[PDB]
DNA sequence: CCTGGAGAATCCCGGTGCCGAGGCCGCTCAATTGGTCGTAGACAGCTCTAGCACCGCTTAAACGCACGTACGCGCTGTCCCCCGCGTTTTAACCGCCAAGGGGATTACTCCCTAGTCTCCAGGCACGTGTCAGATATATACATCCTGTGCA
DNA sequence: ACAGGATGTATATATCTGACACGTGCCTGGAGACTAGGGAGTAATCCCCTTGGCGGTTAAAACGCGGGGGACAGCGCGTACGTGCGTTTAAGCGGTGCTAGAGCTGTCTACGACCAATTGAGCGGCCTCGGCACCGGGATTCTCCAGGG
């Protein structure tokens, strides 16, 4: 007899796949061995970052009167936050556009 | 049928419905989120690999992941990330 | 006759293009340029449409950032019109 | 094997039997080709013996070759004056000054070579090593041999690089912390004898191998004058504020990387620290004295001394509290004299000697373990107060026997204030064990 | 054939500048912009062609372009 | 009573030292307000590098910062240093 | 009457002398004290190897020299000779800080 | 018996440690298997690069009338050469100094 | 006895004797060359690792090393280094 | 030189099609459970190396101050270059079709690399001595800057 | 516009020193020989997706033109920095003393790799509908003359 299959993500109460993260860690040639808690830690971090960016994008979409998040909303959210902006400083988001700003000298006198 | 591809799309959708219950996401935005998750995974894993090599060890552990998170993420993001990971590992060991 | 002052239409265009999010260069000319450049490195080379789209996206983002830095340099020099010298100064400080 | 009286070439000579027999001993060592240590512990004198030896060398079989004497910069004028007023027939030069002055002096004196003895400091010796190496040295005199007591020190290696026909060492306490520094001194003396590092193993071996190359005698058993000093410890307790400071610092922002040092002068005085240092300089009034039990004890002792001698001379360990107490005595309602490392080198020798007065009625002089050199006896001093003790008992011995020269024909009392259950107990036990080692090695 | 850098036109360069945020443009900017675009594209296309030739293929893919851009420190999100 | 603080450590970076740095850079005339700005820039740079180095040292479970830690931190920030390990 | 050089010659002489020599220009002890003060905030009770401080000083000096090069370029762009905080800020903004 | 040992560096005509490079590739977590030709090729490339930089540095040291090579000579060689400058663009050479240059507008006239 | 430390010093010295026979090197220069060789090795090895991961292959080969050289080295250096590597592999295969 | 209208351009409200997002199904492959075993690292123990708190002496470097001169900065005139608008031409854009190349998948075989055992020489640590370089010192050259005539 | 004077610098020479190159001993990691196994090469097949073309349309580019504002050169000024000179200070080097802490050794366990069997989680394939794009019309707002303020 065997118990019902409980996922490690279920054990940690997460939404990201601990099993998939573990397989990616093992098949990526990062080290000889991978401990039991490292996939859980990494999955929690990935979930936190995803939740942050999605919350900011959802607020941006609410300000723009829509219900679907698009790359423009993602770009607005990422460039309007300083921490995420420094994290993604060297990244281009396709179909993202630019932040509206005009240098105050170009405005008519 | 064609060969299977992997992605984080279902989990991204779960987190989206968790944080904002009445919002959807387009395919291009989902592709962007998938590439973002892949890139962050790559950065953290590579930093942990470098740490393990530097300290002359052969096991990636939660301490290495925590140190890589400290190195890569700035400030309050790092504080919240460390707290979240610690809660996750604590609960996983408690309920195991 | 109604003629706007020389510079208001420029600000209207600035606002319009900073609100829009789509490509600005024409796709067929960009594709022909890409094939011309690839002709030197290898003969009879085929392409995917997604490759050309990604190349155009990256080229546009690079040029937009370049122009923003050029505007900063020109404003530093107490001008309003950007110049080849401003472009070269931006490139030199970036590290080309 | 030589004359029993002073030679007829010394001037103002009053050298006694001990000094004339030491001169005979040194001359015999020179005749048989043996160097050594003139381990004259105390007032019996070593400058007189060294100068008389060099003068005998000149005034007997002609050896006018190069000779070098090494002194601290605080004794250059003293040594030149001693040479002038004891043996004027001998010629001496001094290498002192900035770069231009030193270059001028070597150019106009050293290379012409009208000199016979050159008196230099350690620092100038290190500066002009390439200049001195160009000479065939014969006799080398190093005062305070504990300066080179260790190898792997620049001065010791440099002074070994020199070549001399003879060597000679001068010290007060050749043994300080262990037998290896003494072995370093003996290695400098005779490189080709004590090449190896190594109750029957020691004590007897040390005596039998040191008798040929050393002379040891005690002023108490030689002069029979200079009534012995009486040493008394005062076991004091630390106030409650000092106790909580000590406990908190020991169990724990202010940088704290050295537990022993940071928990040291605590028993001395808390506000010697930083962070909770006295704040706004409101005024110099009754603020510092009330905070320390040792300060209370000293403030109680001062009246009992001023109803009597009132010429104490005080000792403490930390240069800060040294200067604090120095500029405090003047304020309180007293007067002082100044001796510390800040004072420019040449001015101290005349200044302190001048301050030695028939009467001062100033009641205070302050000297630290490292604020003074070797000279200026305070025969007017009567009481020695040691606020805290150094690790090395030899430093404290030098400090407390500084006033124990001949000038002191009166018994002097030394007071050692000590606290409880603090690092000063470890300092005291280490000093006692080191002193016991020194006694068992030398006296026995 | 040839002469396709002229396909990058003055109006397009003006639109790029207006998205950047500039107001007045000198007449000699256009040739400079064409030159810098040519340099950038040459670098990226050379790297992509190296990747494709290593793969032993004859078609250049979005994966190749993305890998080249990531190598240059210009990571692109939204193509895989 | 004698107890006070002399200066702050950022003022250890001296005006003639900054002028020597500017001379090596290639500058001829220097405005008076350059010095505080340069001190601020240097403080920011050192805070970043030291944060990363202390992170590495803490992972090692040591209490002494090593040249290797400094080199690893500099390589992380993208300023590879040759000649220390 | 005493000889004086006109403003703009001793500066050039210093430029050549320092662009030729390779020594470190900041004093070692103040820099070490600054490094210790900064490291005190992140984590107390820290020791430093003597080589670590030298590496830090090397990196700091190289960074400042490159920054001053770019700042000089900005100042020359503005048709000036004197560098200013505006030039420093512009150089840092373009380089991405 | 067994044949006389020939180092693979000697086999390839190189003067760099093919064996040590093979060990480092295998222990560095870069893949699971390593071809025999890969360490040989890597050692050949390293040898060419080292020879090039050393030749330039030796020329510079001779120009300075010196028979030893110091970090100043290494920096002077790396700069003034375009390919090596691009390769070492973001690298500090300790005690190497800066290229001697003055902007032409600063020269008095 | 201190633990042994591995370095490329002897091989750098042999190459120096080959290129400039009557010349010497300094200890700091040797440390710099040591770090330079380690850096180049790490960069090329990482590029080859990423190439192999991209192509779903588990072995690093001379093809991967050549492609990494082409990607990382600028132009004429790449051409000459590729010639050197081809000659070395040819010699190692021809009679070994 | 503060107001008041034209007149373009923009935002807001409402209706229509449509196409991609989201829900739903089967299926297969990858994650889970269970058990076994070897090794990596945790833990304790000792050595000795190196770092921290501190003093004396030298002396270079920093600090402070006075004088003057380039230099940054503000203001003005000129003119020329770029912008706004209208018109004509060009080609991108879009929709659809046709064809072949080539990327992707599957099976089969075999050669290359992992792992082992042994042995031995190449590389490392340690001493040691000698020369390349830094140092100082006195010439000869180059550079700047002022001052007296007449350009 | 040069002559000359004072300043700085490049150059030749002699000494002395510490760092580098060479040798010696020794040991640990690489080379030789072998055996198994699975990853990659090779062939063959399929289908999708890239290219080539063709026509109709309309947005976009190219060209011209007038005129206003911004660039650029000039001039003046008054002030902030460079240059030189005296005085103080703190860095640099050297010793002192101490103890922590980094580094190597040995033992032992508990933790992760490996394997086998099961099954449910996720992925490709479908379909339907609501969110979005487009289109149109009215209300609103900003800009630019022109005048009377
Ligand atoms: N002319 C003299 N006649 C007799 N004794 C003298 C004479 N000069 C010096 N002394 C002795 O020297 C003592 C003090 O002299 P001084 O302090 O100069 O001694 P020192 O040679 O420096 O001794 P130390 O060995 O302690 O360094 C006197 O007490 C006395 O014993």
């Amino acid at each position: 007899t065997r118990a019902k299959a409980k996922t490690r993500s279920s054990r940690a109460g997460l939404q990201f796949p601990v099993g998939r993260v573990h397989r990616l860690l093992r098949k990526g040639n990062y080290a000889e061995r991978v401990g039991a808690g490292a996939p859980v830690y990494l999955a929690a971090v990935l979930e936190y970052l995803t939740a942050e960016i999605l919350e900011l994008a959802g607020n941006a979409a609410r300000d723009n009167k829509k219900t679907r998040i698009i790359p423009r909303h993602l770009q607005l959210a990422v460039r309007n936050d300083e921490e995420l902006n420094k994290l993604l400083g060297r990244v281009t988001i396709a179909q993202g556009g630019v932040l509206p700003n005009i240098q105050s000298v170009l405005l008519p006198k | 049928r064609k060969t299977r591809k992997e992605s984080y799309a279902i989990y991204v959708y779960k987190v989206l419905k968790q944080v904002h219950p009445d919002t959807g996401i387009s395919s291009k935005a989902m592709s962007i989120m998938n590439s973002f998750v892949n890139d962050v995974f790559e950065r953290i894993a590579g930093e942990a690999s470098r740490l393990a090599h530097y300290n002359k060890r052969s096991t990636i552990t939660s301490r290495e992941i925590q140190t890589a998170v400290r190195l890569l993420l700035p400030g309050e993001l790092a504080k919240h990330a460390v707290s979240e990971g610690t809660k996750a590992v604590t609960k996983y060991t408690s309920a195991k | 006759p109604h003629r706007y002052r020389p510079g208001t239409v420029a600000l209207r265009e600035i606002r319009r293009y900073q609100k829009s999010t789509e490509l600005l260069i024409r796709k067929l000319p960009f594709q022909r340029l890409v094939r011309e450049i690839a002709q030197d490195f290898k003969t009879d080379l085929r392409f995917q449409s997604s490759a050309v789209m990604a190349l155009q996206e990256a080229s546009e983002a690079y040029l937009v950032g370049l122009f923003e830095d050029t505007n900063l340099c020109a404003i530093h020099a107490k001008r309003v019109t950007i110049m080849p010298k401003d472009i070269q100064l931006a490139r030199r400080i970036r590290g080309e | 094997t030589r004359f029993e009286d002073s030679p007829s070439y010394v001037k103002w000579g009053k050298l006694r039997d001990y000094q004339v027999r030491g001169l005979n001993w040194l001359i015999s060592l020179y005749e048989n080709g043996i160097n050594g240590i003139l381990a004259d512990e105390m007032g019996l004198g070593k400058t007189l013996q060294t100068i008389s030896l060099l003068g005998y060398m000149k005034h007997y079989r002609n050896i006018p070759g190069p000779h070098m004497v090494l002194v601290p910069k605080s004794t250059l004028h003293n040594w030149m004056s001693e040479f002038k007023r004891w043996v004027p027939t001998l010629r001496s030069v001094c290498l002192i000054g900035d770069k231009e002055q030193r270059a001028a002096f070597v150019r106009d004196v050293l290379l012409p070579g009208e000199w016979d003895v050159c008196v230099t400091s350690y620092e100038m010796l290190i500066k002009e090593k390439s200049v001195f190496k160009k000479f065939n040295w014969r006799y080398l005199v190093i005062d305070e041999a504990h300066r080179i007591k260790n190898e792997k020190s620049k001065l010791s290696e440099i002074v070994r690089e020199f070549k001399t026909t003879n060597r000679l060492l001068l010290t007060g306490t050749p043994l300080q912390n262990n037998l290896h520094e003494l072995w370093s001194l003996l290695n400098f003396l005779l490189p080709d004898v004590f090449n190896s590092a190594d109750d029957q193993k020691l004590v007897e071996r040390l005596h039998m191998v040191l008798r040929p190359f050393l002379l040891r005698r005690i002023k108490a058993d030689v002069e029979k004058s200079l009534p012995p000093k009486k040493e008394v410890k005062i076991y004091v307790g630390l106030s409650k504020m000092q106790r909580e400071w000590y406990t908190r610092i020991l169990m724990k922002k202010m940088r704290l990387l050295n537990i022993l040092m940071q928990l040291r002068k605590c028993c001395n005085h808390p506000y010697l620290f930083d962070g909770a240092e006295p704040g706004p300089p409101y005024t110099t009034d009754m603020h510092l004295v009330t905070n320390s039990g040792k300060m209370v004890v000293l403030d109680k002792l001062l009246p009992k001394l001023k109803e009597q001698g009132s010429r104490v001379l005080i000792f403490s360990q930390m240069t800060r509290v040294l200067d604090i107490l120095e500029d405090y005595c003047m304020w309180r309602n007293y007067e002082y004299c100044r001796l510390d490392g800040q004072t420019p080198h040449d001015e101290r020798q005349d200044s302190i000697n001048a301050y030695n007065e028939p009467n001062s009625t100033k009641f205070v002089f302050m000297l630290s373990t490292r604020a003074g050199g070797l000279g200026i006896n305070l025969a007017t001093a009567d009481v020695v107060i040691l606020y805290d003790s150094d690790w090395n008992p030899q430093v404290d011995l030098q400090a407390m026997d500084r006033a124990h020269r001949i000038g002191q024909t009166k018994t002097v009392r030394v007071f050692r204030f000590i606290t409880d259950n603090t690092v000063e107990e470890r300092i005291v036990e280490r000093a006692e064990m080191k002193l016991r080692l020194d006694s068992i090695v030398i006296q026995q | 054939l040839r002469d396709n850098i002229q396909g990058i036109t003055k109006p397009a360069i003006r639109r790029l500048a207006r998205r950047g945020g500039v107001k007045r443009i000198s007449g000699l900017i256009y040739e400079e912009t064409r030159g810098v675009l040519k340099v950038f594209l040459e670098n990226v296309i050379r790297d992509a062609v190296t990747y494709t030739e290593h793969a032993k293929r004859k078609t250049v893919t979005a994966m190749d372009v993305v890998y080249a851009l990531k190598r240059q420190g210009r990571t692109l999100y939204g193509f895989g």
